[PDB]
């Protein structure tokens, strides 16, 4: 089906490299968008209860939050103050894939969620003092 | 001019009325299905701001007095019936006739003088007191047995046992009978199925903090001159979750308190003479509770495919006891001074007419004391502690109560109703073995109570649903709205 | 650890006074950032564990999202609105005034100011739509 | 009640024709304001109640964003798109035909239409983007 | 009680009363004309006007 | 029986004539064997709630 195909057509960029990847939005907004469908199909005549059914809905506010708690929502590429960590890993964007270097950068992936969180209300503060100067 | 404007994220908050999430450490069964693992953290920061707290009408106590009930209610759901057991039970006619439950005593009762001499005695832990029992008497016998049939799994043929019950568990029909046997049901089986308690309930301590969900603070009140009803709070911490707290269920105490600290405050519920007393952990006020004779269980199959606990032990040890131990008689001075100059309380100054009593008996659950340790409850007299404790002349009833002693005598009663909300009945197994525990006084139950100027009481109290409110009784839960409204001559424009 | 400062970092402002108090966005994201990953973390292995306040933790941010949305000033710190202020006495003491302590006072009309506002957003959103049509 | 009638205000212009209705958006955010307070009040004190269809308000929420947002045309009246009109024999009446009453006239055509925005999208999302990377 | 802990309620009552009845009242003849009449006028119910 | 399952207690319980079913015999006794309407079905519960 389409939405097979839909689902299934975001990870044929997984072969490609980190330069020639095509970045997607919308891809995790048109997997509950027919997955909620899927499921109200025929439910009108745990699994079935909301033991997992609420976990998509938690997963999906998760990442939509996560953009809107940094302020990137619905940019593919947003420039940010936050310096760079350790200069030993550095993509290889001719023959690197997203999760050859994805893992990679996963050690220390967690301080920079640290590190950006703190940033972003650095300049959030900023805002609201030059909003109120004027 | 001046137009409505909105803001986002101010710090403001209000009451707020949520379920919790409850989380464990030691979570033999209770986690993953009820309660998360713990976190581990305890970091609050201090604002300036005041805030209203209360001890008594909280949202978060009165919550954990239900979660705590309704836990055990899904204990004991699952468990054995033993509605098949209420049948007449055979029993020894000698046996029961010292106790008294039958009442048939003839002639005998000779006169006997008494000595009335010394009795000061005292006990601390080098002495054979504690290794033996054997302290200076008083400590005599507390067993029954009897019989009863039971037919088993296979609904073909029966099988007869034995199970020895205690002197509180039986209520025994009176007849003339000249028989050997005195037929004598259970004590509550006419009224309501009783179910048992075959879980680890009440076998291993309980704690469990307290945790908000996202979008829900707890503030607490950190000024050490709290009593309950005080709306200003100079210092004000706020948390993520709230500390641990003992799920210990007693009467005229409370032991394992988490909240024991160097000053013996005082949290008072301002609308009427309810109160609970913190003691101090300066004063090593320690007690061990001991009952004699190391027990056997035979476990006994009924006709639902599980087992009832017997205890066909034939043995006749002498009846439980504790001897509390430390500086007691310096310690309770102290709290008689803190209530002199406590706010309210506008009655007598004079440290030795303030007097702790006990209240005026009647019902057993408020006469006798009641401590659970490691599955076994025990109810004791308290009249010799009480006596001791305040050298007072003992002219009090009968000779028996005569003695000025560190230790008091206790019993085993077994169809136990969980004191907790209201009522019911359940069984308790008894546990193999000897008994021995140890734990440290850190609260205290009363109610004070005076009409005139003079002689104000120390009365005791047996709500045992105090304690949790001395557990939480800064905690106050607030939500947050982090909307704000305020005027700006700024206009939309466009 | 950083998450129980970073959830109580919003409340840090709580003493200081309106005009001087720094405004915290984003604090109800960053709340419930971190609340799922402790219910998530050692999940994997009534209605606390079930989803009797879980949805409630749900409800609580789409609520205060949809609200914005509703008045059309999601994702800004202060959003100007044609709406005049009410009953001018209760003025906020922008030196000597903590938000809480306002947050009080202008409670009593604080509902009916919300009426008024939602009819606002919808005559501007009709004008909108006017001026997209006609062009 | 004005929930009852700010809540119903959005058929009044059911009746109207395409060109003279006034459209209405936050509908879904306005009533998602005053719905889910009605569960909330004296809650405090099976499947209707708690979860069944609870969440089912929630699910239909999200659905609407997460189907605006699929199409990159969240809160917008109106955006135009690219992808071309379909077989034209279906002409929109803008004098004396009801929205309802249109859309029941594409609802043959509707899941197709669906399909060609949604590959749209994602070709103009490879290049707007691309663009950027490029430059 | 019964062997459950629950309560089965009954009637020892002796004395025998009179059977129930129940006796209507109100103006019901002049009531189920109209909707007789009704009938013959509701569309549909191909059938006599008699 | 009742709750202590050791011991009979006879009560007497006043059905009506629409909820008993009776043997049919040449029993000359003045008391007749009867039982509950539905009992040879299934189990009835009572409507216990109010
Ligand atoms: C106020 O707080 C006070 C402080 O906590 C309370 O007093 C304390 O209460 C706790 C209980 O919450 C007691 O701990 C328990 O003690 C049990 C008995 O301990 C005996 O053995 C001790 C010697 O063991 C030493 O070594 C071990 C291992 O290193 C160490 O843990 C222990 O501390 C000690 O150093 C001896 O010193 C004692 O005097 C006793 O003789 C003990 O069994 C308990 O462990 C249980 O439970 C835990 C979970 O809580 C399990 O992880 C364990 O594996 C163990 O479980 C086994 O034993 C249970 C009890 O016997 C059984 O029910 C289980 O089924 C299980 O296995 C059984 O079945 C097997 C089948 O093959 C058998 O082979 C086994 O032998 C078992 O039969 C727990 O540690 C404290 O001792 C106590 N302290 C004091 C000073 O009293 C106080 O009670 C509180 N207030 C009130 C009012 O109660
Ligand atoms: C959120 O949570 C917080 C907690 O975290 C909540 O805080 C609590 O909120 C409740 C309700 O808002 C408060 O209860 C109210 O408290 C006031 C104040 O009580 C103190 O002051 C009294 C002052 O009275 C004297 O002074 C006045 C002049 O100021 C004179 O006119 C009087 O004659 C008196 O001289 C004082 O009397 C009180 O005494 C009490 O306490 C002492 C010990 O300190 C005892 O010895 C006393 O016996 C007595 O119990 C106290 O010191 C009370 O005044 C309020 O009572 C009124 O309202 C009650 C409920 O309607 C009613 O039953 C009372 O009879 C009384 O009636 C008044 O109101 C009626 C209705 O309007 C009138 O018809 C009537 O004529 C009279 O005017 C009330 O109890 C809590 O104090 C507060 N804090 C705590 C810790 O609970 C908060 O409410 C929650 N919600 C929100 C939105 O925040
Ligand atoms: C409420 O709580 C208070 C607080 O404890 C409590 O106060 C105690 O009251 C008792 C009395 O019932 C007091 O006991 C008396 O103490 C005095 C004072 O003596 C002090 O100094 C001597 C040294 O000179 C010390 O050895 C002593 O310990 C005290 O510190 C004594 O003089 C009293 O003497 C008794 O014995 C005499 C014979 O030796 C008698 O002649 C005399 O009348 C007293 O008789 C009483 O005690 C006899 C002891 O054998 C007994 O046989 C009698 O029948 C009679 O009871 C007496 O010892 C005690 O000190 C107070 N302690 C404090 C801290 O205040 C209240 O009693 C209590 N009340 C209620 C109602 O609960
Ligand atoms: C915790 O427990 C303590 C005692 O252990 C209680 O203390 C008592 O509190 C009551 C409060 O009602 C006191 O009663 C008050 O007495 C005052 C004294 O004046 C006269 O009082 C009565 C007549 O009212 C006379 O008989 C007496 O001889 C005095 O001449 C009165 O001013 C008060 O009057 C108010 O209440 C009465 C009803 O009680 C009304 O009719 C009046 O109109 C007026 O409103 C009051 O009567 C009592 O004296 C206290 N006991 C003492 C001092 O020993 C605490 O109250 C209790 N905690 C709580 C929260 O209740
Ligand atoms: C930036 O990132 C690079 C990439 O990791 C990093 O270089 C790495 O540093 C670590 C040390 O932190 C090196 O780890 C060593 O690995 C060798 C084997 O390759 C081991 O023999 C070493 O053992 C010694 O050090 C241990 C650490 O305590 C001791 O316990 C042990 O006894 C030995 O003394 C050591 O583990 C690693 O090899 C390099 N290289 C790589 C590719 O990881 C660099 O340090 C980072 N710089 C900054 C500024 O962040
Ligand atoms: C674009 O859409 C329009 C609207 O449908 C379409 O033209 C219309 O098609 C419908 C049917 O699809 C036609 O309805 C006709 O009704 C008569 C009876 O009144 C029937 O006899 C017709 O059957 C013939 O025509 C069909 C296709 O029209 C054939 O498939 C069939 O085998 C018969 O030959 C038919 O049902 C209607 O008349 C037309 N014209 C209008 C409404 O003006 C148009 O074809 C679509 N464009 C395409 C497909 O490129
Ligand atoms: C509890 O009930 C059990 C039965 O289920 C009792 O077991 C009985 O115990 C008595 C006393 O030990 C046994 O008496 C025996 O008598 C013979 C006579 O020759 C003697 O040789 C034995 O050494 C023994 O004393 C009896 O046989 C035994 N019966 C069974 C079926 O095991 C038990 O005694 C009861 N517990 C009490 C009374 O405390
Ligand atoms: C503080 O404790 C004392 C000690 O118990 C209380 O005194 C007791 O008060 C009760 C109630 O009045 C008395 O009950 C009755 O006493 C009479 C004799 O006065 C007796 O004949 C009755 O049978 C009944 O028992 C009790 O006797 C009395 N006890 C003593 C030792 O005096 C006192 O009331 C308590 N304080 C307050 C404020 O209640
Ligand atoms: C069934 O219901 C009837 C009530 O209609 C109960 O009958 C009553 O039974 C008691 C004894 O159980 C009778 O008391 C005795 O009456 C005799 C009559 O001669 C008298 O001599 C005795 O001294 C004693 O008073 C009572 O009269 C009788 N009442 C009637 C028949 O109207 C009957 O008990 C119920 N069946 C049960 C409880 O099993
Ligand atoms: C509570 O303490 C805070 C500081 O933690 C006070 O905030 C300061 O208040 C003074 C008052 O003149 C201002 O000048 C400062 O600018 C404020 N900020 C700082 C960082 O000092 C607050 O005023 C105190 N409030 C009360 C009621 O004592
Ligand atoms: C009530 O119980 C006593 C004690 O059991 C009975 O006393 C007996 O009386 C009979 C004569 O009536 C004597 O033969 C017995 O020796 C007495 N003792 C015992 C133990 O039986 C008394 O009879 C009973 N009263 C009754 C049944 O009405
Ligand atoms: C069924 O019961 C009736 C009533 O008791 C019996 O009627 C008697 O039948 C016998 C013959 O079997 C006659 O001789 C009697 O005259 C009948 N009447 C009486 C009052 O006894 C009938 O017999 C029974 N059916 C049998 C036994 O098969
Ligand atoms: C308290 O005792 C004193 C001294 O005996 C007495 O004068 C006073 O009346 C007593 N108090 C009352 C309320 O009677």
């Amino acid at each position: 089906g389409v939405f097979v195909l839909g689902f299934l057509g975001f990870l044929a960029t997984a072969g490609s490299a980190m330069g020639a990847a095509s970045l997607t939005l919308t891809a995790q907004s048109r997997t509950l968008l027919a997955g909620i469908v899927q499921q109200q199909q025929q439910l009108l005549d745990g699994t079935k209860n909301l033991q997992t059914r609420v976990t998509a809905i938690e997963k999906y506010l998760k990442d939509q939050a996560q953009l809107n708690a940094w302020g990137c929502a619905f940019r593919q590429v947003c420039c940010t103050t936050v310096p760079w960590p350790n200069a030993s890993l550095t993509p290889k964007w001719n023959n690197e894939t997203w999760q050859e270097w994805e893992r990679k950068v996963d050690f220390l992936e967690e301080n920079i969620t640290a590190l950006l969180e703190e940033a972003q209300i650095q300049q959030e503060k900023n805002m609201y003092e030059l909003q109120k100067l004027n | 001019t001046l137009y409505v404007t909105v803001f986002y994220g101010v710090p403001a908050w209000r009451n707020a009325t949520i379920p919790l999430f409850c989380a464990t450490k030691n979570r033999d069964t209770w986690g993953t299905t009820q309660c998360l693992p713990d976190n581990g953290d305890y970091s609050e920061v201090a604002l300036n701001v005041t805030e209203s707290f209360d001890a008594w009408n909280n949202t978060v106590t009165e919550q954990a007095i239900e979660d705590v009930w309704q836990l055990f209610e899904t204990s004991i759901k699952p468990c054995v019936k033993l509605s098949p057991l209420c049948i007449t039970m055979r029993c020894n006619k000698s046996e029961t006739d010292r106790w008294g439950l039958t009442k048939s005593i003839t002639t005998t009762a000779s006169t006997t003088s008494t000595t009335a001499s010394a009795k000061v005695d005292m006990v601390n832990e080098t002495s054979s007191c504690i290794a033996q029992d054997n302290c200076t008497g008083l400590e005599q016998e507390q067993m029954i047995s009897c019989k009863f049939n039971m037919t088993g799994l296979k609904r073909d043929k029966t099988k007869e046992y034995n199970e020895t019950w205690y002197s509180a568990d039986l209520v025994c029909e009176q007849g003339n009978n000249t028989g050997n046997e005195s037929r004598c049901y259970m004590n509550h089986c006419n009224t309501s199925v009783i179910q048992e308690s075959c879980d680890k309930h009440y076998w291993d301590a309980i704690r469990f903090r307290y945790c908000a969900p996202p979008g829900y603070a707890l503030l607490r009140c950190n000024d050490t001159n709290y009593s309950g009803f005080m709306p200003k709070c100079s210092k004000v911490v706020v948390s993520s979750c709230t500390r641990m707290m003992e799920t210990q269920t007693s009467t005229w105490f409370g032991f394992n308190g988490t909240r024991a600290e160097n000053r013996t405050y005082i949290y008072w519920h301002g609308r009427d003479n309810r109160t609970i007393i913190s003691l101090n952990k300066y004063y090593n006020l320690t007690m061990k509770c001991r009952r004699p004779g190391n027990k056997t269980v035979l476990p006994v199959t009924i006709m639902s495919g599980l087992v009832f606990h017997s205890q066909p032990i034939n043995d006749r040890p002498k009846q439980a006891w504790c001897w509390f131990g430390g500086k007691w008689k310096d310690a309770i001075k102290e709290v008689k001074q803190t209530i002199v100059k406590h706010p309210r309380y506008t009655g007598t100054n004079n440290t030795d007419k303030i007097n702790l009593t006990a209240p005026g008996g009647g019902d057993p659950e408020v006469t006798f004391m009641w401590t659970n340790c490691r599955g076994e409850f025990l109810y004791c007299k308290m009249n010799w502690f009480l006596n001791w404790v305040e050298d007072r002349n003992t002219a009090n009833q009968k000779p028996k109560e005569q003695h000025k002693r560190n230790y008091v005598p206790c019993h085993i009663r077994q169809i136990i109703n969980t004191w907790h909300k209201v009522g019911k009945n359940v069984y308790l197994p008894p546990r193999e073995g000897d008994l021995t525990c140890n734990s440290t006084v850190t609260s205290l139950i009363a109610n004070i109570d005076w009409i005139d100027g003079n002689q104000t009481n120390i009365t005791m109290s047996a709500e045992v649903a105090e304690l949790y409110r001395l557990e939480l009784g800064d905690y106050k839960l607030v939500e947050i709205t982090p909307i704000g409204l305020a005027p700006t001559d700024c206009k939309r424009y466009t």
